[PDB]
């Protein structure tokens, strides 16, 4: 008797039994908005996405009420779901983000497979007797596609004679799998390639949903006649509808051990695979070796690296992210935090991974580690407008400068030892870089005069770099190991560079820059938001040529291209802080030490101590 | 005791002679950026123009009687100066290009000098002498001199930057300036002769200002007022310091507004304006347009005229051998209008507000306004029937031809179809008929029909696409129409016979006709032009004014013939009728009705 | 497009033979200076931002050059 599982918006349920007294069973509830289920039967497991709270969930299908957050974050629209009941794995499409991804069961490991050329990809099969995963996307131009479960050999099978191509599902018996059409009303069939493309129910009577089958049968629904329905494997014949008058029956599936044939695991319970992830595959070997989003792997394979290399930090108004930039796939951001309300300037500490961040609302300094509980605050008396912050990688200070109270303040990384370094009447301070080997801070500031000052580490040297035709001077960048120093400038709107004496100067390229920049440099490559902040560009600095790594992210502020782990130059303060028993600020000529507010510095010129 | 005043965008403040004094700021109210500084002594008052605000006003030293003297037809009333003597006010406007005069209070406003002038910036009287002075900006800078009257202009001094500042040593007969391009204060006698350099070290000299052996200046750079021998530009001293945007400065003393002239008594019995002259004494002026009478002291407003419309304005231009410059009228009531008719017999300007959607009245003054028509209702065109006080006008939104009565009251539809779309209007009550574009779904035409609705026809409808305007001369027997697609103004019999395309070429987006006298006066919106034919072809083509932006309609005012007016049978008492009064072609009356009523027994009730 | 005396933005929003210069604490379509015409020579560059009454540049194979004391549009 087989059962059939199905969401159905407000809850999950089970119906059949062998088609009588209409015991439709309410397996999971209280749901949202869902859209998708699926199962491991073996486990007892059972997933569903909801469309409202951008969330795939699992149960047991025992009676329990445990229910498990399986992927909570990067989600818009999960309308297909797919167990791999063989290799152990999760993959699921989003129509409106356009990836397609797969986890392990409990949402771990998350990778994305594919996300190039994709337009709303919803339905999805696996074959995980062979390497295969079925989906459909349509749009503009629709179509059914194969690949490999490992993300080889994408190829598109069928792409005429549909429309909204709908439901997938697969005869194993016969090694043909059959789809349906959410608009063009029919139900086909066809080899696992492109071929033989037979017509089942022909004919403009069917307007299904979501194909199933189990024996010769296929069922599927139609939530207009908000009916399920049935009929031959083989033509259209037979076309009763199973007892049905169910409030919007989504996704559905035949929920039967038969529909999951077991087999043998290309990797065993040897090896698990790989180090991180074993997806099954085509290729001979049968499995193949995976790493999470922008995590790459090393030439042996079956080995990830650990983390990505680089690392492209964002923040937006409400909250901070990461793209890596280890992997071509770019547009996976990820992101955590809570309570920010209103975030501006991003740095990094790659020594202790410390995230750190102003925030110009509630007028604090804080940090964390990424997707970390890092988060202590830092700085959060006498703030006002943090426009700019830097971390000093090699003394463990952080500076930060202050639109509203135009001064230039220093601390150590905890936000300990606080002390003014520069405070002018007019000009007030925006974004600052550092160079701890050279011993130069150099920062833009706006005012009556806009130009940009560089100084020691301790303020000590002030020296006006750049000082006409510079309306309102945005990012600031440093390309280090050549000594050129990379701005912008909202009023002009061209991003220029320079010698790092304030010589070289040129218009690399003209641009429409927004008032709250995002601006940074690692690699030959520059990073900057546009003029709406919905958008990421990456530049050449050596070779000029754009490129738009990710759109469609609003709110934009402020950006950090930054090396994970490592980290370059030193000098003397990095030897047990200079031997200053507070503050070590190093100089061109040498450190100098000094101290937090209302101490004082005794005659040995390294330690302070209260008059 | 004499002291400085000042004017600081936001505030006009007054400080002493003396170094690092007290400044405060007079107590005035909704300054926004105050720029031309004078004053009136004798009657404690301060005059000021706002550029921001786009008015000169006037109030007394303890901030009261804040009151606007000019609020129309300015742009940037960079100069502005005050005749103490024959208490009138002048001011100058680079923007309009225009050196202009009023009475202290602003009314009888005249244009005084419009021809030959690039920017006019600073402005000096000497009511004393009967001459003005001023400094001009444009691509050869220059200082003028001219009668009080705009008689004798001439260049007094050529070479020479951007001038500010110009102020009059009236006790030693000289003339001071600043000079923005050259960065100094220089000096000459009243003829611009021996020419001497006061000051040169100065950054950026602006405002300036003498009294006894001192001049007084301003610097944008050293955000100061400072000042120094007026002979020998040392002994220079520091009156204040860190003033940002220090405009127009001045001294106000009684000694600085002596003298004496004909005017200063009794006006030289003067009807309106008088106007002191270098030789004569005075003479006496006019408001623009106004005719000095043979007695030489009194005014006559103008008989015949012509008016244009633009979206913001309403203005009236005269047709002289002078070239008198349009002025615009001071119609507080103005916001967007459509078309505009003249009810000659109470001498009233009607317009409709394509906004507010009224047709609304009031006379050249701006004064006596009334709404006539208000609400849907949309009115696109109307056209004033001046003998039974009635307005013909069209509906945009009910698609009909309404008349209403001037004072108010609806006399009823006189049009109404289906497929009819009637847009614009004229009616000829002379001869009994009514005249308009018919803008039916993509078969446009131009009708005629009895004032009533009745014995309807189309005189045109090939040869057409967009019929937007039209005018009719009644003594002529002439049909006037224009069309914007076709970019062409044609012309034609009130029959409908003799159609004739009068030009057809160098036409863009003709929107308004009217014929006054011989002519046929058009505007043309894209080219922003008014142009003129002779209807009679002797003459040529002839452009009357360019660069005019927004031009909605143009309407010729001539002199109503009261008693070639009487002479119409629908004059008095209307005809004995009702509602609408007919002119058969025997010169005898009917009477009809609106759509809803019907013609009774009297023959004279609806 | 804007004619002269017309509130701009930058000087595309103007007419052919104008720019869009500030006058006071806005900015309006002013005409570009021809050959003879009086052109603005800063003697400070503060001085540039400080002014309020801006002329236009000189026109097509104009220079700005002082006279043989005022800078005229001349011919190079
Ligand atoms: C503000 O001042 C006006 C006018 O100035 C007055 O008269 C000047 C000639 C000069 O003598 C000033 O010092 C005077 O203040 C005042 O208007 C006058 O008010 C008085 C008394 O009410 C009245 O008799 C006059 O006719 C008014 N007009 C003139 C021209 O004298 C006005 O009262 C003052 N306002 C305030 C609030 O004090
Ligand atoms: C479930 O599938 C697994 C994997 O195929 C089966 O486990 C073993 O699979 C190998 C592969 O051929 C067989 O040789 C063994 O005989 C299987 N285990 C044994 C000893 O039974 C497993 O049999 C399947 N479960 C069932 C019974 O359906
Ligand atoms: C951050 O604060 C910690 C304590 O919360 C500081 O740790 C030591 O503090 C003492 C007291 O001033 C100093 O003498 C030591 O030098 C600090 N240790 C180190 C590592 O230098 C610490 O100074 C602050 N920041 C650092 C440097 O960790
Ligand atoms: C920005 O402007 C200031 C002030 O004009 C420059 O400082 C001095 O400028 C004067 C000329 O105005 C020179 O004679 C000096 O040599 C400048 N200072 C010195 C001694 O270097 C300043 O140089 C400008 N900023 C830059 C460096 O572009
Ligand atoms: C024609 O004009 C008259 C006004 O001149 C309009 O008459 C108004 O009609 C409304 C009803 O729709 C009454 O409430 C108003 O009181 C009338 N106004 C006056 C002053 O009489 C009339 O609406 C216009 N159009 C038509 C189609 O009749
Ligand atoms: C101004 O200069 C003249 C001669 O240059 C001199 O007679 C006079 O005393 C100076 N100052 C004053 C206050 O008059
Ligand atoms: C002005 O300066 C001159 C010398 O530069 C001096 O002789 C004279 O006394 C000063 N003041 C007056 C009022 O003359
Ligand atoms: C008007 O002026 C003329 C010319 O000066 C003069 O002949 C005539 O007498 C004047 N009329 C008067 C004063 O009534």
């Amino acid at each position: 008797a087989p059962l059939l599982l199905y969401a159905n918006r407000r809850d999950l349920r089970l119906v059949d039994a062998t088609n009588g007294k209409e015991n439709a069973t309410i397996v999971v509830g209280g749901l949202e908005d869902a859209a998708a289920v699926d199962f491991v039967f073996s486990h007892g497991l059972i997933y569903w996405s909801d469309v409202s709270e951008e969330a795939i969930k699992r149960t047991e299908f025992n009676k329990t009420e445990s229910v498990q957050n399986v992927v909570v974050s990067g989600l818009l629209s999960p309308d297909g779901l797919a167990c791999d009941w063989l290799g152990e794995k999760l993959y699921w499409t989003d129509s409106e983000t356009n990836r397609i991804e797969v986890s392990n069961l409990d949402g771990s490991l998350r990778k994305v497979l594919f996300w190039q050329e994709l337009d709303q990809p919803r339905a999805i099969a696996l074959d995980p007797s062979s390497g295969f995963m079925y989906w459909t996307d349509w749009g503009e131009v629709p179509k059914i596609e194969r690949a490999g479960m490992d993300g080889s050999s994408r190829f598109i099978i069928i792409n005429s004679e549909i429309y909204w191509p709908n439901g997938l599902t697969l005869d194993y018996e016969e090694q043909k799998l059959y789809w349906a059409d959410a608009k063009l009303n029919f139900i086909h069939k066809s080899n696992l390639d492109g071929t033989n493309r037979q017509a089942v129910v022909k004919g403009s009577l069917p307007h299904p949903f979501a194909l199933t089958l189990f024996e010769d049968i296929l069922y599927w629904t139609d939530w207009s006649t908000h009916s399920i329905l049935a009929c031959n494997k083989y033509t259209g014949e037979g076309l009763r509808e199973i007892h049905s008058d169910i409030f919007s029956p989504m996704d559905i599936h035949a929920f039967s051990q038969q529909r999951q044939p077991n087999a043998t695991n290309p990797c065993g319970i040897d090896n698990g695979g790989c180090s991180h992830l074993c997806l099954m595959s085509p290729v001979k070997p049968f499995y193949q070796c995976a790493c999470p989003t922008g995590v790459k792997l090393l030439e042996n394979g079956k080995t990830c690296k650990d983390g990505a290399t680089e690392l492209l930090l964002l923040a937006r108004r409400t909250d901070l992210r990461r793209i890596s930039l280890d992997t071509p796939d770019f547009t996976d951001i990820v992101l955590q935090l809570e309570d920010i309300r209103h975030a501006i300037a991003i740095d990094y500490d790659p020594v202790e991974g410390y995230i750190y961040w102003t925030d110009d609302e509630v007028r604090a300094i804080r940090r964390s580690f990424i997707d970390g509980s890092g988060s202590q605050f830092v700085v959060t008396a006498q703030i006002a407008h943090p426009d700019g912050i830097a971390v000093d990688w090699v003394a463990r200070n952080l500076y930060w400068t202050d639109t509203g109270t135009d001064r230039i303040e220093v601390t150590r990384l905890n936000g300990t030892m606080r002390k003014i370094l520069i405070s002018e009447d007019l000009e007030e301070p925006r974004a600052i870089v550092l160079d701890p080997m050279v011993g130069y801070m150099y920062w833009t500031d706006w005012g009556e005069i806009p130009k940009i000052e560089r100084a020691a580490l301790d303020g000590s040297d002030r020296v006006v770099l750049v000082n006409t035709s510079l309306g309102w001077p945005n990012g600031l960048a440093l390309d280090y190991d050549e000594g050129k120093i990379y701005w912008g400038d909202a009023k002009t709107d061209k991003i220029e560079v320079m010698n790092t004496d304030g010589t070289g100067r040129r218009v690399l390229v003209e641009d429409k820059i927004p008032h709250i920049f995002g601006f940074t440099l690692l690699g030959d490559y520059v990073y900057w938001t546009d003029w709406q902040r919905r958008s990421i560009e990456r530049v050449h600095k050596r070779s000029a040529e754009r490129e738009v790594i990710i759109d469609q992210l609003p709110d934009l502020m402020g950006l950090k291209a930054t090396n994970v782990h490592r980290v370059i130059g030193s000098n003397p303060c990095a030897e047990e802080n200079g031997g200053c028993s507070h503050l070590c600020l190093y100089r061109p000529q040498g450190l100098r030490c000094a101290c937090p507010i209302g101490f004082e510095l005794i005659s040995d010129m390294k330690t302070c101590i209260v008059p | 005791e004499a002291f400085l005043l000042f004017s600081r965008r936001a505030d006009i403040r007054r400080i002493s002679l003396e170094t690092n004094n007290n400044n405060v700021a007079i107590p005035l109210t909704g300054v926004k950026e105050a720029s031309a500084l004078d004053f009136d002594v004798t009657d404690n008052r301060i005059y000021w123009t706002d550029i921001s605000l786009k008015t000169i006003s006037r109030a007394f030293m303890n901030g009261s009687a804040l009151e606007h003297v000019v609020e129309f037809g300015l742009d940037y009333p960079e100069g502005m100066a005050v005749d103490w003597l024959g208490k009138n006010l002048y001011w100058a406007d680079t923007g309009t290009n225009r050196i202009e005069v009023s009475k202290l209070d602003g009314q009888h406003r005249q244009v005084l000098v419009w021809k030959d002038l690039d920017s006019p910036r600073a402005l000096a009287l000497d009511p004393a002498e009967g001459f003005m002075y001023w400094t001009e900006w444009g691509g050869k800078p220059k200082i003028d001199r001219a009668a009080m009257d705009g008689s004798e202009r001439t260049t007094l001094v050529p070479n020479v930057g951007r001038a500010n500042g110009l102020t009059i040593d009236y006790a030693k007969r000289r003339l001071y300036w600043t000079d923005l391009d050259t960065n100094l204060i220089e000096s000459s006698n009243m003829l611009g002769l021996n020419r001497e350099v006061i000051a040169d070290d100065l950054p950026h000299p602006f405002g300036l200002t003498q009294y006894q052996d001192y001049i007084y200046w301003t610097d944008w750079s050293r955000r100061s007022i400072e000042r120094a021998n007026k002979t020998s530009g040392q002994n220079r001293t520091i009156i204040q310091g860190h003033l940002d945007y220090v405009m127009d400065i001045l001294v106000f003393h009684s000694s600085r507004q002596s003298g004496w002239n004909e005017c200063a008594s009794s006006n030289g019995h003067c009807s309106h304006l008088c106007l002191a002259v270098p030789v004569g004494g005075f003479v006496c002026g006019c408001p623009a347009h106004y005719s000095l009478n043979a007695d030489n002291r009194t005014c006559s407003a103008p008989t015949t005229f012509l008016l244009f419309s633009q979206k913001s304005a309403i203005n009236r231009m005269v047709i002289d051998e002078q070239q008198s410059p349009d002025i615009i009228l001071p119609i507080h009531s103005l916001r967007n209008v459509r078309a505009i008719d003249y009810d000659p017999l109470d001498k009233q300007l009607y317009w409709i507000d394509s906004r507010q959607n009224m047709i609304r009245k009031a006379q050249e003054d701006g004064s006596q306004g009334f709404t006539v028509v208000v609400s849907e209702i949309q009115p696109y065109d109307l056209s004033i029937d001046i003998y039974s006080r009635y307005i013909y006008w069209t509906c945009e939104a009910t698609n009909v031809i309404n008349v209403t009565r001037l004072d108010g009251r609806s006399v009823g539809v006189v049009l109404k179809g289906e497929q009819d779309r009637p847009r614009a209007i004229v009616v000829n009550p002379e001869k009994g008929y009514m005249y308009f574009t018919n803008l039916q779904e993509r078969s446009p035409k131009i009708e005629r029909a009895a004032l009533d609705g009745t014995e309807r026809e189309v005189l045109f409808f090939s040869g057409l696409s967009k019929p937007i305007a039209l005018a009719l001369d009644s003594r002529l027997g002439k049909l006037f129409w224009a069309d914007s697609d076709l970019r062409r103004i044609e012309s034609s019999d009130l029959s409908g016979a003799n159609r004739i395309v009068l030009e057809d070429s160098n036409i863009l987006q003709p929107v308004g006709l009217t014929v006054f006298e011989n002519w046929l006066y058009w505007i043309d919106k894209q080219q922003q032009m008014i142009e003129k034919i002779d209807m009679t072809g002797r003459e040529g083509r002839t452009k009357v004014q360019a660069r005019i932006a927004q031009l909605s309609d143009i309407h010729a005012v001539k002199e109503l013939n009261l008693q070639e007016y009487r002479q119409h049978p629908c004059a008095q008492d209307n005809g004995g009728c009702s509602h609408i009064c007919l002119v058969k072609g025997d010169g005898t009356t009917r009477c009809s009705c609106p759509m809803h009523l019907v013609l009774l027994q009297d023959e004279l009730s609806c | 497009k804007g004619q002269e005396g017309s509130v701009c933005l930058r000087s595309s929003d103007c007419a052919s033979g104008l720019c869009c210069a500030r006058h006071f604490w806005s900015k309006i379509c002013k005409p570009v200076l021809k050959e003879g015409q009086v052109c603005t020579k800063h003697r400070r560059k503060g001085s540039h931002g400080l002014e309020i009454f801006q002329r236009c540049y000189c026109g097509e194979g104009l220079s700005c050059r002082i006279q043989k004391r005022l800078h005229t549009c001349q011919r190079h």
